[PDB]
């Protein structure tokens, strides 16, 4: 077979070695490890192809085409499409996917916002700097 | 109908559409029935010189074409540029034939406009110089049939069949960029050609003329223009 | 909340199947990050995912993309989180095209493996939480 | 990645990057990591005189950049043209801003290449001497955030809040038509140009730089070119 | 206008929307923005 | 049937993007989503 | 049944729900029941 698929950290990624790195070898992660198992249980045989144009997939909607790795698909390029390539609406038209091998969720990444500790001179915060002249002014003047 | 301006040099006499019984230099507003004409003398397979311009300090549409020792055909017709072509054109050759073959070999080309940005103060420009016609020339949007390459040579016919070049062929060179002319900054743009032809004798009376056009922006072979019209027109009015 | 401030640039990952939920949604928040993320179109729409991890760790950028992606994220930059729950749930379909034998010989294979846990010990490893600090646990706080 | 050399008039220091410590002149050579650079005075809004040629029998790249009555900004670097930018290319402007506010306005931009039919054969032109950039300019593929007209300017910023030039934004002014170079017919094209501009002081410690960049046929705004990449350029190697 | 054939076709058809709640939706996209954190945000108070 | 309507935010606005918009599409706040509802119930054009 | 022509009639249709998010103002419908009122509803703790 002819499998399109595209970089994406964790799950499709070049392997870390010296040597000229031939056919299927240049590829780790997790999308291959799980290309490794489906290939020893329905017993064919891979090879890792890239995407051309580097996208996902979708419409350009202009022409009504597609790009990535759904146009890879339709146009029968490539046979299968072992990629973080998710499950929409307007995909499922067009190609044939399977069930789920992980569940998604589209959320918002963000920094964590810097938790600046109490510092050790802490209970001095309670009063206002002028405050506590105000009280060693005070028993340095009622005491007097 | 796109508006479009031409200097046909008509290789063919059509009395069915206006032009004499001569072969004739001529000029176009939007109409292939041509304004004025001139007595071109037609040598065989030969070289060239042509040049147009429009000079609105004398508002006069001056076209001239020489064949090294053979005379001048000026055929200048006063029209006024303002209202009878767009603000935007796109400017190029076109060249057809029709049941009589001829070469249409463009062999060098140049263009040089000058308008008014405020007419001391450094004029607008579009010089280019094509002496060397590429195989991949991808400034040029030659419609039609044209080909192009192989030499030094714009052929503006499908050619090839031993220079006999395949009757009833039509292929247009037109230029990649716009040019700014209606009035607006008045009209003085000063647009020059320098149009080396060279037509081939196919021993079969050479004949459906070449053009030099200033056109819409958007254009293309008109309707079939594989005769009388030239190349460019749509229809003989 | 993220949709009623201006401060903060918000986009999503260009040809995605993010920024296509968006596009159609017709909840009122949701195309109300779309009326906004359609005005700086080119500003805030990101080429790759890890543009969009990137223009996080610089500007003040919030990105929106998929939970298990994030998962691989925060569990190696610790200070970046998951902002917010799940907007909504897809999944990832090994995509075969349109009227395909491959559909249901992969359709049974994901399922082999995941009543085995070949599908959560291949996850466990391809995302190696590495030690990170989780949370300050919110809760009661004593001093020391 | 689109091919492409620029020489960025950078106004934001970047040690990071390989910017030297002063707002100067840089040359660039498919990286945002300069070849040359020079001091430059760099005075508010005044005018702009700054020059580019690279003649293949010197093979250098040099450019200056004059104020009235100041100094020039000589950065030529000896690079070769011949193996490090595309057969044809499409030349044009680049401007930028980021989490600062500069202005980016052109006043006049030329351009005059010749390019070595037989070197003696008469060789190609492609000039312009665009000193009255109109409202509908439509031999201008103006990319990004770029505008153009309301006075005789070439805005290339998101503007006119009293012009306060709007940070973040990218603007580019690629010229329609391409040139041929690569080498193949060889590259003595002394490609010139002019590149008048105003960076406007907004009292805001002005810095993020124009261009001139000579790119690929095909370009857009790489992926996020708002800052430090200064308007072309994807990467920051 | 001072007598017209659409005055009651928008009255029965206001009546729908605010019946269906999108007089309220609408209400809710454009007048809610930011929320304008209240006087009841201490979050520190060093005594002065 | 020619709507007259007078530029107050957040009622009726111009819509802000990079390319400018022609037409009915450059309006947009709380009576320009008002109008679109009526047109929808009713039927008709409408012309800002 | 093994092999049907309302699968895919269904499975595109699935697609279209959750898109909407009807498949998720129905689980809300649902499940969402009495608030179960948490374990911080101290109100009172007289010490023992
Ligand atoms: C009466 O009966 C008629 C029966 O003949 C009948 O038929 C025809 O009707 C059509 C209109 O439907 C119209 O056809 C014209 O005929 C022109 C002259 O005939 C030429 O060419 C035709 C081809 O059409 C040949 O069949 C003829 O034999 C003759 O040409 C010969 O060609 C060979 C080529 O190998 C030469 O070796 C011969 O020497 C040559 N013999 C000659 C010249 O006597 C014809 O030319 C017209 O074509 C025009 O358009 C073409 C497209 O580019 C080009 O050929 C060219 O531009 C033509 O323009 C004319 O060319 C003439 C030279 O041939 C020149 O006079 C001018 O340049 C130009 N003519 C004018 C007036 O401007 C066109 O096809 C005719 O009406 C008719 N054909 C005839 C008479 O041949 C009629 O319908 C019946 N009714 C009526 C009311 O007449
Ligand atoms: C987690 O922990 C980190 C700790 O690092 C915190 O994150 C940090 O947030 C910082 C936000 O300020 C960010 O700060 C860097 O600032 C320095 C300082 O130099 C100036 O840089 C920018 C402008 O050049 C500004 O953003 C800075 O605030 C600072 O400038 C001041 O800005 C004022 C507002 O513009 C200005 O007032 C007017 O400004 C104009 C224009 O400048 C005129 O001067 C006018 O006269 C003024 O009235 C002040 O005058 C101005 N003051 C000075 C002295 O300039 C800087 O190094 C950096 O920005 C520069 O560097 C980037 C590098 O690419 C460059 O691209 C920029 O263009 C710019 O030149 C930063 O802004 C820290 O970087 C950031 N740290 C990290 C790691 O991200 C978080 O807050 C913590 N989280 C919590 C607490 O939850
Ligand atoms: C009721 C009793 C009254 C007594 C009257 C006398 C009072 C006179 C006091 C007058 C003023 C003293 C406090 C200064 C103001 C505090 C705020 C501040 O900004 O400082 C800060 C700097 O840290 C300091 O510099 C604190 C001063 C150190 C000396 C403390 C001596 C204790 C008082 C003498 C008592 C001896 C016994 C008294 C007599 C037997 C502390 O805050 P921080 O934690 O550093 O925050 C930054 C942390 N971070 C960098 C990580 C972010
Ligand atoms: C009769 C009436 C009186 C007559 C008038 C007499 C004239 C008196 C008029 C005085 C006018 C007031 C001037 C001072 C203002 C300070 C406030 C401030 O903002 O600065 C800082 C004070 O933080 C400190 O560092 C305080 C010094 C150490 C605390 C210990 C002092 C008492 C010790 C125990 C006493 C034993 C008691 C024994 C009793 C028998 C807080 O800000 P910061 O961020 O921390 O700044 C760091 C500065 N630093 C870097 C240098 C550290
Ligand atoms: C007995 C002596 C030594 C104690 C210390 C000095 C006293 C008398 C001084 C020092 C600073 C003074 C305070 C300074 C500022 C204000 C704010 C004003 O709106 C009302 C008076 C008030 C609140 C003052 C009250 C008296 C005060 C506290
Ligand atoms: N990875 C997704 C696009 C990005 C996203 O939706 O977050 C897909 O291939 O459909
Ligand atoms: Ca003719
Ligand atoms: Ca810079
Ligand atoms: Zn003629
Ligand atoms: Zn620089």
């Amino acid at each position: 077979l002819i499998v399109t698929t595209i970089l994406e950290e964790p799950y499709v990624l070049f392997k870390k070695s010296d040597k000229p790195l031939y056919g299927n070898d240049r590829f780790e992660g997790y999308c291959i490890d799980l290309l490794r198992e489906l290939s020893t249980i329905l017993g064919f045989t891979y090879e890792i192809r890239l995407v051309e144009d580097g996208k996902y997939g979708a419409q350009d909607d202009v022409n009504g085409q597609w790009n990535g790795m759904v146009r890879e698909l339709i146009d029968h390029k490539a046979d299968l499409a072992v990629a973080p390539l998710a499950i929409t609406y307007v995909r499922e038209k067009v190609i044939d996917f399977s069930k789920p091998f992980m569940t998604l969720g589209i959320s918002i990444l963000y920094r964590k916002p810097n938790g600046t500790n109490p510092g050790v001179f802490s209970f001095l915060n309670p009063l206002s700097p002028d405050i506590w002249m105000y009280v060693l002014l005070a028993c340095l003047g009622v005491s007097c | 109908a796109d508006t479009i301006v031409a200097v046909e040099l008509d290789t063919y006499p059509n009395t069915d559409i206006g032009d004499p019984s001569y072969p004739h230099i001529g000029i176009d507003i939007k109409s292939v029935r041509s304004k004025k004409t001139a007595k071109w003398n037609m040598q065989n397979g030969k070289v060239g010189t042509a040049h147009i311009i429009y000079n609105s300090v004398d508002k006069r549409l001056s076209a001239v074409v020489s064949y090294p020792n053979a005379d001048s055909a000026t055929v200048s017709y006063d029209v006024d540029l303002d209202n009878v072509l767009p603000e935007w054109v796109r400017v190029g050759l076109s060249a057809s034939t029709g049941l009589y073959k001829e070469t249409n070999t463009i062999l060098s080309w140049s263009f040089t406009s000058k308008l008014k940005s405020n007419s001391t103060h450094e004029t607008n420009a579009l010089h280019f110089m094509f002496n060397q016609f590429s195989k991949d020339q991808k400034d040029l949007i030659l419609q039609g049939d044209a080909t192009t390459g192989t030499d030094g040579n714009l052929e503006l016919t499908r050619v090839s069949s031993n220079g006999s070049p395949q009757g009833s062929s039509v292929g247009r060179a037109l230029f990649y960029a716009p040019v700014h002319i209606w009035e607006s900054s008045a009209v003085v743009a000063s647009f020059e050609a320098t149009f080396t032809f060279l037509i081939k004798s196919p021993d079969s009376h050479p004949a459906d003329g070449i053009a030099f056009f200033i056109s819409n922006i958007d254009s293309s072979i008109p309707s079939g223009s594989t005769g009388r019209l030239l190349g460019l027109f749509p229809d003989a009015n | 909340d993220l949709a009623k401030q201006t401060k903060i640039e918000y986009g999503a990952v260009e040809d995605g199947a993010t920024m296509t939920f968006f596009k159609k949604s017709k909840i009122s928040t949701y195309d109300k990050m779309w009326a906004f993320m359609s005005s700086r179109r080119q500003s805030v729409l990101v080429k790759s995912n890890e543009e969009g991890i990137q223009r996080v760790l610089t500007s003040d950028y919030a990105f929106l993309m998929e939970s298990t992606t994030i998962e691989f994220v925060t569990q190696r930059n610790c200070n970046l989180t998951q902002i917010g729950g799940l907007i909504d749930s897809k999944g990832y379909g090994v995509g075969t095209p349109m009227g395909s034998p491959y559909r249901d010989k992969i359709t049974i294979a994901i399922l082999q493996l995941q009543e085995e846990g070949k599908l959560h010990m291949m996850k466990e490893k391809w995302w190696r939480g590495n030690g990170c600090p989780e949370e300050e646990s919110k809760e009661a706080s004593a001093l020391g």
